[PDB]
């Protein structure tokens, strides 16, 4: 689970 | 013979890297300043966290990278980020005073900063003699950009998924990679250069290995692993 790096490769 | 495809391939890594590589280093302003126990661990945490920002940014422009999955995404950027910090770090490194200079007194890291992060020559030798063994290879920056994508485009990391696709990500990678070697780098400098830069991603991996069990101990510490930062913790667990 991990929504920063998630959100950084988004 | 380089392909055309392999000069677009090689085009794209030098911008990938322009932009996510600032040599004036003025980002570092806004780190929590360096103290000089612990007390360099916040502004160098700061710095990796900013850092491993750069290096997602560099991956996410790797020819064939954005096919893979996002968990296998997720997974290559986890295992190599450190890895593809200290090879990117080879830009400010200077053999000079074996030092990371990044434009300013405040911003020049030498093994004693390295110390007050946490970290033992346990890691600091290996990672000196990998920085002063990767400045002996004179790399071209069309060589340093190539190794730091194949560094992150690794199918034994663990958790990989789909080994098979980052597997021939790789090899597009790293044929190019021979293909420059042979058609641009003159001998003598040339002699082995292959071979030698397989070697250092084979010294990233036990620098890679030092740094978990240290990080895995500072981690037990909750003290200490406040002082880090939220992308810090998620990446490197
Ligand atoms: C990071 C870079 C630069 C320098 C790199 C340096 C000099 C300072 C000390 C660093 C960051 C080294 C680092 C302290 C080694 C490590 C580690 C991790 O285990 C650690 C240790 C602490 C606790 C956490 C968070 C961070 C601080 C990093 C895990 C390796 C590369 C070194 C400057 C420039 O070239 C940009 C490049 O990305």
């Amino acid at each position: 689970n991990h929504p920063m790096l998630m959100n950084l490769l988004k | 013979k380089l392909s055309e495809e392999q000069q677009h391939i090689i085009a794209i890594l030098l911008d990938a890297h322009h932009k996510t590589y600032d040599p004036t280093y003025a980002d570092f302003r806004d780190f929590r300043p360096p103290v000089r126990p612990l007390s360099m661990l916040p502004h160098l945490a700061d710095l990796v966290s900013y850092s491993i920002q750069k290096v997602i940014g560099f991956a996410k422009m790797i020819p064939g990278f954005r096919d893979l999955t996002s968990d296998d995404q997720i997974v290559l950027l986890k295992s190599s980020a450190i890895e593809v910090i200290m090879l990117r770090s080879n830009q400010s490194f200077t053999m000079d005073d074996m030092s990371w200079d990044c434009g300013s007194q405040d911003y020049k890291y030498d093994v004693t900063d390295v110390s007050k992060a946490g970290h033992t020559l346990e890691l600091i030798e290996p990672l000196i003699k990998f920085q002063v063994g990767l400045k002996k290879l004179n790399l071209h920056e069309e060589e340093h950009v190539l190794l730091m994508a194949i560094c992150i485009v690794s199918p034994d990391r663990p958790g990989v998924q789909d080994a098979k696709l980052v597997e021939a990500i790789q090899d597009r990678l790293s044929n190019t990679l021979q293909t420059y070697i042979r058609c641009r780098h003159p001998p003598p400098g040339s002699h082995q250069l292959y071979a030698k830069m397989i070697q250092k991603l084979a010294d990233l991996r036990s620098l890679n290995e030092e740094h978990s069990k240290q990080y895995r101990s500072l981690s037990f510490q909750p003290e200490n692993s406040m002082k880090l930062t939220p992308l810090v913790l998620e990446v490197f667990g």
